[PDB]
This record gives C-alpha cells, sequence and structure tokens, in this order.
C-alpha cells in the first residue's frame, strides 16, 4: 500500500535514478534480473511500494524514465541494473533539448509530455492506493528544468491530493557548469513554486566537499555523487517502506516541514560520514550522529545554516536505538544553538526512527532542514539573472520557442517575493 | 541515431577531410576499405551500414577542379567514399569570389543539393551540417556562402557549423583575401549558427614551439585540425560522463544572433621525447589551454574579454579536478569576461581518450581538452582585414574581375557596411554596463 | 528624451509639411505621461533671452545665415567609417576605451544621447547631420561631461536619490549641461553657442505660441524647415494639442548653465566640480570634505588647466558674454 511512482527527468535525473535503484534493490535484496533472492520476509513485507510483483515472481520498478535524447537512456539500457526496469517505460525524443529550456517546455517538450503523462496515468491505476511522486531532476539542463516543470503541472492539474518530492540539483555557487543556467533555474523556480509540495534542493559544491574533506576522497566520480544523494532518498523513505518504533510518512514530513505553502525548500543531509580508514577510530553513538548533523561542513547545500535560523527540521535515523538517547540529544542541541532557531516554533524538531540499517552499518540518520538560509542561494540566482537580463544576453533562443520577455520579467518578481518573504520570516518576532 | 553530415568545400576543406577521415576511420576501427574486423550505436552516428560489413561516411566532397578529387579517388581511401558524392566541377573559381557564387558554382549547386537531400532524408536524427571551408579560396568562400543560403532555406531550424581558415595577419597565399573573406562573411553572417575560427600561421607558431618540428606540411596542420573536430564530436560518437550536443554548443557559445565567431584551442600537444618530464595534469593542461601562445587563432587574448567558453575534456578525468581548475582561472585577473556574464564556461567530459594516428606527430595522451572559446579579441582581426580592404578598395584594384563576373560595385560597399556594423557591434559588447 | 518622443511623429511631421505649414500637429505619446516631469518644465523662463538672441544675432552678422555657420564653422558632413574613428581616437584619448557602446542612429532629435541601454553605457550618435569639426565637441559633451560625472558620481556617497537628500545636493542641473555645452565648443575657432542659445529662445516663444507660429517665427533665424521642425518639437515636448500655447522648459538648462558658469568662473574648481560628480557649481565647498576623490577622473582637455581657462575667456568674448555683463546679469 501507499505505492509511489518515480520519475526521472534531464541526464541528471536519470543517474540519479539509476544509481537510486541500485540502492533500493539492495536494500531489499533483489537481483539485477529483478527476481527476489533476499533473505527477510520484511523487505517483502512492503516490497509493493517502489515495485510492481510481475507475473512468474519477478519485480519491476515503479519507474518512468524520460528524456529527449537517447544517449544516456541507452547507457542506462546496457549496463547492468537496466535489465529489469520495463522496457515500455523508457520514454525519449530525438531533438534533444540543447540545454534550452524554451525547448525544454514548450517545443520539444509538448511532444513527449503526452506519452509521459499516459504512462504515468497507467501506472497510477495500476496502483492500490497512490502515496505520491518523487521527481528527480536538474534545474541547469534544459530536459530536466522545463521537461520536469511541464510534467510536474500537469500531474497536479491530474491530481490536485497527491504529494509531491523533488530532488533537484541546485547550481553551484561558485562554479557554474553552464552558462544559461540562472534562466533555466528562475523559470524552473517559478514553477516550482507554484505546483510543488518540497523541494530538495541539492548542490554539486557541497558533495564535492564532503567527498574530499570527510570522506578523505581525491577522486570524486559522480557514481560517488549519485551513490550520496541516493543514500538521502532512501533514508527518507524508509519511515515508510520499513517498520519503525516511531514511523513517518512522506505526508507526516510535508506536514510538520512546511509551514507556509511557499516556503517548503529542504536542505538534506547524512550522517555518519566516516572514511576508509578513520571509521574504528570513532564511537557510532546517537549524540555522535546527532553533533555530526549540525554544521556547515555537512550540509549538501552550498550554504552556512549560522547566516540564518532554522524554520523546522526534520531527523530520520535507522537501526536500532533508543528513544530517550535521541530525544536527550535533540533537547540539548536545541538548547545550545538557540539563536540558530526561530523564536515562535516551540519544540522545532520532528523526529522518526526506523529498525533496519542501510546495510553494513549499526545506526545512521537522515537530516532536513528547512532554514532561512536557503535564500541567500536564491539571492545569489537572482542577482545573476538581472545581470543577463540587463543586456539581454542569451535572450533570441528563449525568444524565438514563444516565450517572450514578460515571462522573465514575472518569474524574477516572483523569486524576489518569495525571496523578501523567507526575510520577513527570518527576522519575525 | 544522432546524424550529423560533413560538407567539403574547396581544396583546404577536401584535405581537411581526408585527415578527419582518416582520423575517424583510425577511431571506431574501420578499415579504409569500410570494414571492421566502453563503444557501443557510436560509429552510426557518422558512418551509415550498408547490408555487408562495410560502412559509408556522411560526407560530400565538393569542388571545382578535380585535381585534388582525383587525388582522393586515386588515394588509399578509394574504397571508403560513395563515389556518387565525389562532386567535382570543371574549372575552379579561380581565387575569384563571383566565380564560386554567380557564375561556376551556380550550375552544381543543385547536384550537391540533390545529394544532400538524399543523404539527410536516409537519416533519421540529423543534427546538424559540418562545413570545412577555407575562407581566402574562390571556391571555398563563394560555393560556401551560396551553400549556406540554399541550406539555410531549405533546413529551417537546425545547426549549421562551419570550420572556416580565417587569414592570417602578415602570411597570405592569396592576394585577393580581403575580397573574398569580406564577401563570404556579408553573406554568411546570417546563417551560420556558429563558425569556427583557425588560422594557419598559429598553427606553424604551434607546431614549431610545443611539438619541436621545424618543417610541417599540410597534413601537420590537417591532423591538428582533424583532432579538434573528433573532440568537438567525441560527445555525440562515445559515453561520455557530461555529454553535449551541438545545439548545446550554439546555445552555450552565441550570446547575440550576429556574435557568433569562437575561436579553437586544443591542448595537450607535446612531442612524443617530451611526453615523460611531465604527468600532464588536468589543471596544467587548463592553463595550456588558457596560455595565450596555446590559442589556434593569431589574436592575444588579453586584448580583449572570453564572453563564453566551453572545455571538452576526455579520456581518465574526473569532475573534481575541473571544477578546481577552472575555479582557478576564474580567480585571475589576467583572464577578465565581461562583467554581465558571471558564467563563462559550459563543462563536457568524455571516457574515450584522444587516439594517436600511426606515422603522426602527437604522443598517446590519456587525457585531452579542447577549448572552444568566444571572446571579443578577434573582433581587432576585422579590423586588420577591413584596413587591407579599404586600400585594395581605394584603388579599385582588381575590381574588373568581379564586376565582369556577375557583381556590382555597390555590393562591395555594402559589404563593407555590414563589417564595419559588425566591428561597431564588438566594440559595443566590449564595454560595460552602468548601474 | 525616449517618453516624450511622440509616437506619431512622422505622420504628424508629413501632415505639417503637406499643409504648407499651417497644420497644428496632434501628437501623441507612450503611457503614461511623466506628469511630474511635465509639471516641473512647463513653464518657461525668460531670464537670459536676451543673452540667446544676443549669441543667435552674433552669428548671423558675421556669417549671414546659420546655413554658412553650420557648413563654414561645422565641416564636412561625415560617414560612419569617419565618425568611429573620431570617436575611437577620442574614448583612447580618454582613458575610457571598451567601457561604452556606441550606436549610429537617424531617429533622434539630438546630436547625440548618452544612456544605460542593458544596464550599461549607451552612446548613441545622430549620423544625419554629423560633422568634423562639431563631432569632437559632441564627444567632449557627453563623454568627456556626463559619462566622467556619471562615474565620478557612483563613487560617491551621494551615488542615488536618498544619498542626495542625506548630504543636501541642490538639483545637478543647470551646472551639468551648462559644463557639458561649455566644452561641446572648447577648442573650436569660432565657438558660438547656437543650438544652446536657439534652444532657449524656442521654448520661451513656445509659452505663447502654437506649432504653426512657431515654425514661422523662428524662419527669421533658420530656413530649412527639417532643421525648424525639430527645434520645434524638442520646445513642445509633451504638449498633446499643439495648437495651444505651451512648451517643455527642460532645455533651456543650456545657457542657463553656460551663463552662471562662466559668471562664477574664476571661484569654480573646474577638476574638483567634475571629481565630485553629479553636483551642482554652488555645492563644491558643502561637498569637498566629503567626496573620495582617489580614483575619479577628470577629462584630458582639464589637464591643462591654464588653456582651459583661456578657452572659457575665448567662449565669452565669441559669444557677446563679456565680464561686465555677466556682472549686472547675477550680482552674486
Ligand atoms: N589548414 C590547411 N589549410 C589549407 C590546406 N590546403 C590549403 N589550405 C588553405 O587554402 C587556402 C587557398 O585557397 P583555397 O580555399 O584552397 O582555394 P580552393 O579550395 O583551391 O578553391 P579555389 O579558390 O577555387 O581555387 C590557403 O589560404 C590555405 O590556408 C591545408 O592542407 N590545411
Ligand atoms: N549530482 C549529479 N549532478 C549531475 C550529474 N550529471 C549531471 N549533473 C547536473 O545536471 C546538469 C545538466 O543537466 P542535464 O540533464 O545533463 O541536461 P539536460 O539534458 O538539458 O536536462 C548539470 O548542471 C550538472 O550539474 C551527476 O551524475 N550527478
Ligand atoms: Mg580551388
Ligand atoms: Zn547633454
Amino acid at each position: 500500500m501507499r505505492e509511489i511512482v518515480h520519475i526521472q527527468a534531464g541526464q541528471c535525473g536519470n543517474q540519479i535514478g539509476a544509481k537510486f535503484w541500485e540502492v533500493i534493490s539492495d536494500e531489499h535484496g533483489i537481483d539485477p534480473s529483478g527476481n527476489y533472492v533476499g533473505d527477510s520476509d520484511l523487505q517483502l513485507e512492503r516490497i509493493s511500494v517502489y515495485y510492481n510483483e510481475a507475473s512468474s515472481h519477478k519485480y519491476v520498478p515503479r519507474a518512468i524514465l524520460v528524456d529527449l535524447e537517447p544517449g544516456t537512456m541507452d547507457s542506462v539500457r546496457s549496463g547492468a541494473f537496466g535489465h529489469l526496469f520495463r522496457p515500455d517505460n523508457f520514454i525519449f525524443g530525438q531533438s534533444g533539448a540543447g540545454n534550452n529550456w524554451a525547448k525544454g517546455h514548450y517545443t520539444e517538450g509538448a511532444e513527449l509530455v503526452d506519452s509521459v503523462l499516459d504512462v504515468v496515468r497507467k501506472e497510477c491505476e495500476n496502483c492500490d492506493c497512490l502515496q505520491g511522486f518523487q521527481l528527480t531532476h536538474s534545474l541547469g539542463g534544459g530536459t530536466g528544468s522545463g521537461m520536469g516543470t511541464l510534467l510536474i503541472s500537469k500531474v497536479r492539474e491530474e491530481y490536485p491530493d497527491r504529494i509531491m518530492n523533488t530532488f533537484s540539483v541546485v547550481p553551484s555557487p561558485k562554479v557554474s557548469d553552464t552558462v544559461v543556467e540562472p534562466y533555466n533555474a528562475t523559470l524552473s523556480i517559478h514553477q516550482l513554486v507554484e505546483n510543488t509540495d518540497e523541494t530538495y534542493c541539492i548542490d554539486n559544491e557541497a558533495l564535492y566537499d564532503i567527498c574530499f574533506r570527510t570522506l578523505k576522497l581525491a577522486t570524486p566520480t559522480y557514481g560517488d555523487l549519485n551513490h550520496l544523494v541516493s543514500a538521502t532518498m532512501s533514508g527518507v523513505t524508509t519511515s515508510l517502506r520499513f517498520p519503525g518504533q516511531l514511523n513517518a510518512d512522506l505526508r507526516k514530513l510535508a506536514v510538520n516541514m512546511v509551514p507556509f505553502p511557499r516556503l517548503h525548500f529542504f536542505m538534506p543531509g547524512f550522517a555518519p560520514l566516516t572514511a576508509r580508514g578513520s571509521q574504528q577510530y570513532r564511537a557510532l553513538t546517537v549524540p555522535e550522529l546527532t553533533q555530526q548533523m549540525f554544521d556547515a561542513k555537512n550540509m549538501m547545500a552550498a550554504c552556512d545554516p549560522r547566516h540564518g535560523r532554522y524554520l523546522t527540521v526534520a531527523t530520520v535515523f535507522r537501526g536500532r536505538m533508543s528513544m530517550k538517547e535521541v530525544d536527550e540529544q535533540m533537547l540539548a542541541i536545541q538548547s545550545k544553538n538557540s539563536s540558530y532557531f526561530v523564536e515562535w516554533i516551540p519544540n522545532n524538531v520532528k523526529v522518526a526512527v526506523c529498525d533496519i540499517p542501510p546495510r553494513g552499518l549499526k545506526m545512521s540518520s537522515t537530516f532536513i532542514g528547512n532554514s532561512t538560509a536557503i535564500q541567500e542561494l536564491f539571492k545569489r540566482i537572482s542577482e545573476q539573472f538581472t545581470a543577463m537580463f540587463r543586456r539581454k544576453a542569451f535572450l533570441h533562443w528563449y525568444t524565438g520557442e514563444g516565450m517572450d520577455e514578460m515571462e522573465f520579467t514575472e518569474a524574477e518578481s516572483n523569486m524576489n517575493d518569495l525571496v523578501s518573504e523567507y526575510q520577513q520570516y527570518q527576522d519575525a518576532t | 541515431m544522432r546524424e550529423c553530415i560533413s560538407i567539403h568545400v574547396g581544396q583546404a576543406g577536401v584535405q581537411i577531410g581526408n585527415a578527419c577521415w582518416e582520423l575517424y576511420c583510425l577511431e571506431h576501427g574501420i578499415q579504409p576499405d569500410g570494414q571492421m574486423p566502453h563503444h557501443h550505436d557510436s560509429f552510426n552516428t557518422f558512418f551509415s551500414e550498408t547490408g555487408a560489413g562495410k560502412h559509408v561516411p556522411r560526407a560530400v566532397f565538393v569542388d571545382l577542379e578535380p585535381t585534388v578529387i582525383d587525388e582522393v579517388r586515386t588515394g588509399t581511401y578509394r574504397q571508403l567514399f560513395h563515389p556518387e558524392q565525389l562532386i567535382t566541377g570543371k574549372e575552379d573559381a579561380a581565387n575569384n569570389y563571383a566565380r564560386g557564387h554567380y557564375t561556376i558554382g551556380k550550375e552544381i549547386i543543385d547536384l550537391v543539393l540533390d545529394r544532400i537531400r538524399k543523404l539527410a532524408d536516409q537519416c533519421t536524427g540529423l543534427q546538424g551540417f559540418l562545413v570545412f571551408h577555407s575562407f581566402g579560396g574562390g571556391t571555398g568562400s563563394g560555393f560556401t556562402s551560396l551553400l549556406m543560403e540554399r541550406l539555410s532555406v531549405d533546413y529551417g531550424k537546425k545547426s549549421k557549423l562551419e570550420f572556416s581558415i580565417y587569414p592570417a595577419p602578415q602570411v597570405s597565399t592569396a592576394v585577393v583575401e580581403p575580397y573574398n573573406s569580406i564577401l563570404t562573411t556579408h553573406t554568411t553572417l546570417e546563417h551560420s549558427d556558429c563558425a569556427f575560427m583557425v588560422d594557419n600561421e598559429a598553427i606553424y607558431d604551434i607546431c614549431r614551439r610545443n611539438l619541436d618540428i621545424e618543417r610541417p606540411t599540410y597534413t601537420n596542420l590537417n591532423r591538428l585540425i582533424s583532432q579538434i573536430v573528433s573532440s568537438i564530436t567525441a560527445s555525440l560518437r562515445f559515453d561520455g560522463a557530461l555529454n553535449v550536443d551541438l545545439t548545446e554548443f550554439q546555445t552555450n557559445l552565441v550570446p547575440y544572433p550576429r556574435i557568433h565567431f569562437p575561436l579553437a584551442t586544443y591542448a595537450p600537444v607535446i612531442s612524443a621525447e617530451k611526453a615523460y618530464h611531465e604527468q600532464l595534469s588536468v589543471a596544467e593542461i587548463t592553463n595550456a589551454c588558457f596560455e595565450p601562445a596555446n590559442q589556434m587563432v593569431k589574436c592575444d587574448p588579453r586584448h580583449g574579454k572570453y564572453m563564453a567558453c566551453c572545455l571538452l575534456y576526455r579520456g581518465d578525468v574526473v569532475p573534481k579536478d575541473v571544477n578546481a581548475a577552472i575555479a582557478t582561472i576564474k580567480t585571475k585577473r589576467s583572464i577578465q569576461f565581461v562583467d554581465w556574464c558571471p558564467t563563462g564556461f559550459k563543462v563536457g567530459i568524455n571516457y574515450q581518450p584522444p587516439t594517436v594516428v600511426p606515422g603522426g606527430d602527437l604522443a598517446k595522451v590519456q587525457r585531452a581538452v579542447c577549448m572552444l572559446s568566444n571572446t571579443t579579441a578577434i573582433a581587432e582581426a576585422w579590423a586588420r582585414l577591413d584596413h587591407k580592404f579599404d586600400l585594395m578598395y581605394a584603388k579599385r584594384a582588381f575590381v574588373h574581375w568581379y564586376v565582369g563576373e556577375g557583381m556590382e560595385e555597390g555590393e562591395f560597399s555594402e559589404a563593407r557596411e555590414d563589417m564595419a556594423a559588425l566591428e561597431k557591434d564588438y566594440e559595443e559588447v566590449g564595454v560595460d554596463s552602468v548601474e | 528624451l525616449v517618453a516624450l518622443r511622440p509616437t506619431n511623429m512622422d505622420r504628424e511631421r508629413d501632415k505639417f509639411f503637406q499643409s504648407h505649414y499651417t497644420y497644428n500637429p496632434q501628437f501623441e505619446y507612450q503611457e503614461p505621461m511623466p506628469t511630474a516631469v511635465l509639471e516641473k518644465y512647463c513653464e518657461a523662463s525668460g531670464q537670459f533671452i536676451h543673452q540667446a538672441v544676443g549669441i543667435i544675432e552674433a552669428v548671423l552678422e558675421k556669417f549671414g545665415t546659420y546655413e554658412h555657420f553650420e557648413a563654414a564653422t561645422g565641416g564636412q558632413l561625415l560617414t560612419k567609417c569617419q565618425i568611429w574613428s573620431i570617436v575611437r581616437k577620442y574614448m583612447q584619448k580618454e582613458g575610457c576605451a571598451g567601457e561604452v557602446v556606441v550606436q549610429l542612429s537617424e531617429d533622434l532629435l539630438s546630436q547625440a544621447v548618452m544612456m544605460v541601454e542593458n544596464s550599461r553605457p549607451t552612446l548613441a550618435i545622430n549620423l544625419t547631420g554629423a560633422r568634423q569639426y562639431w563631432l569632437e565637441g559632441m564627444l567632449r559633451h557627453q563623454i568627456g561631461t556626463h559619462y566622467l560625472r556619471g562615474v565620478n558620481n557612483a563613487r560617491q556617497p551621494w551615488h542615488n536619490a536618498e544619498g542626495r537628500l542625506r548630504y543636501g545636493l541642490r538639483p545637478a542641473n543647470p551646472t551639468e549641461e551648462g559644463l557639458a555645452s561649455l566644452h561641446s565648443v572648447l577648442f573650436r575657432k569660432q565657438p558660438f553657442l547656437w543650438r544652446a542659445a536657439l534652444l532657449y529662445y524656442t521654448i520661451h516663444r513656445a509659452a505663447r505660441m502654437s506649432f504653426r507660429q512657431l515654425f514661422q517665427d523662428l524662419e527669421r533665424y533658420v530656413q530649412d524647415a527639417d532643421v525648424r521642425w525639430e527645434y520645434c518639437v524638442r520646445a513642445k515636448r509633451g504638449q498633446t494639442d499643439t495648437s495651444l500655447p505651451g512648451c517643455f522648459s527642460k532645455d533651456q538648462v543650456y545657457l542657463d548653465g553656460i551663463v552662471r558658469i562662466l559668471r562664477h568662473r574664476q571661484t569654480i574648481d573646474f577638476p574638483l566640480l567634475t571629481s565630485l560628480g553629479k553636483v551642482s557649481y554652488e555645492d563644491v565647498d558643502h561637498l569637498r570634505p566629503h567626496g573620495v576623490l582617489d580614483n575619479t577622473r577628470v577629462p584630458h582637455f582639464m589637464q591643462d588647466l591654464a588653456r582651459y581657462r583661456q578657452q572659457l575667456e575665448h567662449i565669452m568674448a565669441t559669444n557677446r558674454l563679456d565680464e561686465a555683463e555677466l556682472g549686472r546679469l547675477l550680482p552674486d
């Protein structure tokens, strides 16, 4: 019950999804062929939430892989853990978004969004009681941004009651992997703050920093970053895919973390993060995890929390632990950082506890902080957008697909309004 | 299923294509006769396949003088190309634009377009065009202008990439280079999505200094430009951790409709003996790419600003190092982008290393990087050409050939006005914004 | 000027000309009209009307007509190529090469306008009527004065509206356009302030006259119908029904500024005045203690300051604005 549908847009979304399904299959003991070879019945007691039991006793992920260029699709298809996706799912076009948002939302996307929605509808009717949607996409790449926003708008039209999750890879502050990414970011954020329940902001910069310093890895390949994001997502969903002394669901997180309709952008975090050698020289206790999760050097979003306040915080543990210990740790961490939390939300730590470790470890933890610091991010992007709009640079590519300036004017105004709201609530009293 | 055809105009284009297709046939393990004894499909994007194990290129070699095409037909790469494509004229434009655009080329443009249409309709996911053409030669300039206008009329919205041979400031083999250059630029300015400036003088310099060969033939320059092209297309033709298609190129490197003249650069370029004595850091090769002595156009980047850059890496590359190196590059002051473009990079990574052609000059490397950079320094270069034109027009020199071959003086005046307008636009963009 | 350039100027010009100058233009504008600015400049002054006419008559006495004055003193009409060449030489001379975008247009009501397009400085030059010895002056006006003052001003505490209030600044005009107008005619052999004087005059009459009447009135000073049409529109910017009296008095600023600056030239520090930014000549002593002058730019033509002052004397002499007359005009 409470089945979840997985959508993967853009190249980053698809790669993250490949690693994500690898992780999930490892969790439930699923062979690459798609048949169960596990050992613990609890794996199958909720196997339906992400998988569908196809006949002859096989399992197929409830995935809907979307793209506009067959390259990465074929890469996924050929590689291992690709032979179990249901082959009818791989929707792809030929033109390619060309790293443009106008193509990804108006011209090219309008031709595949119908087929995507049809497969979505088939999967929805297949499920018993739909729980919600999780969309894995970028914010820079044209396909990800444009087509994901279009799909979100259409789905919200057809399912205004379900819950919506997005794992959007926000552009990094220092580097810029693309050139027009401010435009894509602004338009995508406009659509998201329109029609999304929660948005898990991530930067590649923070993941680089974590893989470098904390994990002591000088050679971070994209496999590792995607592995980290996959572990975060698995930690988010294990609260319902598994039994727990204090269980959680996606709707619980949405209610707890989203005080106002618009302010629903979360920065995630994971713990423990230990190098290969520096593991046996540290104790794995709940206080250690809790103290690890609260610092700028372990936030997957490149913005110091100290510059603002945590509006709300959710914390999902795993593995066997003692509830009193967790309560004591949360009390201490809420006490000593009193200036780091908003005054008018007393007891602002949502807690959930699962019963299964994420494999290999004794106990893990996932942090989901809805703070005001992220305003800086938007601030940054907004400014960049403004600059690249003041000269109307690159404007012709977007204008040529039917979009006009007033779109950009409205989107920038909307983002500035959002930043104003964040600022207002940060200094509320 | 992402096809892209190649069109080689003029002798320069044909020889560069000889080099490029030699390189490709070496890359995918393709014998000269189209047989083949991380790869995927890969070659499908450039090689079409017939029933047997024989693959043929999607190339259209067009020329007005049969000499070089005959050399191709007689070369070791005889069995490869589809014999219908090797279109040969009868009398070359003889370094005259009017002949190459009004009189002679007007009589085989239709056959060329017909072969283009056949090759296009045999494909399904056509990406765009690769025109390999010089700038000084009559056939190059005239025929390329005509062909670009025709294709833009036919294929409304598709990628159109050129590899021009920008006329050098001091070494000029022709005598009427300013005329052909100005005319072909005035024509192609409204149709070419993205050109690719390369010059022979800079490649001479690079071959002498870096590769330590003092006496290079055109074979060597052709091999270098072929390597650049292969690095451009490796994204389509191979599996990479961050791929990029030509539409991404035209979107990223072209801020305005007219300013679309990025210059090329490649690294590392080191001789076999100097292959050791350096570990070839990706940060090192990035610095090499940004070194003003390594660019393949005789223009000092320090006199202008990089409006955009696109670095395509291949081989054993790790993204964190690329991020660090680009951050360092952004830190330095001598590399000063425009204020209004705070994000001046597109990055692409491929898994396939560059392959060294046997009998070549370079050394087997594990990492390589091709930079396509759109800057403002190139503007000054136009001035030089403009200057030359003015002098050669102040006396009406050589005008009689063009006049008597289907053109008017008012056209020359209009092209001069257009070049002045382009220079004005470059200068206007180069300035900073207020408030 | 963009906002007050009538949206139907061409259709009304053809109407005017085709009626043999008897029709009264019924102008329309891009909504909304800048009501505040219209009201601010709704009344014309006559304080310097006799100086204006003095300058105009001085020209016509020496050159007979404006037509001959223009051609004799202005030099040849310039091609686009020649304009760019002169501009490029100027930018380098001023040390602001590569900072300003240059554009060429036919639809400017003046010789040139300095703008901020795409949040970046833009110099639009009117190719229609650009002349050799005059163009250099335009550059001294827009770049040498407006642009340099602007860049210097951006570095000051009074760089925006709030800053002006806080530091208690008088308006930039008429000091701004006064300085710019003097600088336009700086190194000329016959530096008559024709443009300033005729603009001042035309506005004065516009306040009393219909378009028809104003156009006819100007015939006494300039014959060319196209030139007269320009001056009339400039004087009646914002007027919808030009059959009624009324003016936009803004362009009186040029002569107003000239007279004031020349009157007080002996007590003005011209480098400092430029270094402090968009400030009145009267505010110099007030603002000197609070100005940041480390990396402020002074125009090239002000480096030889002794010569600069000689030029100002030459400009007065030429325009019949001797010391004694300025003394009586403004007994400050
Ligand atoms: N890089 C490179 N350039 C070449 C090579 N061969 C010729 N060129 C260029 O070709 C130019 C001469 O004009 P072309 O374009 O070849 O003239 P064409 O192709 O023979 O056509 P016509 O002008 O009609 O004769 C020279 O400026 C060279 O720069 C080559 O092998 N490599
Ligand atoms: N975390 C992560 N991000 C990626 C990965 N690959 C690409 N990205 C991001 O995705 C963005 C590119 O979007 P992409 O999907 O490739 O372009 P699109 O085809 O137009 O959607 C870039 O900003 C990258 O930062 C990956 O493996 N991991
Ligand atoms: Mg030839
Ligand atoms: Zn002025």
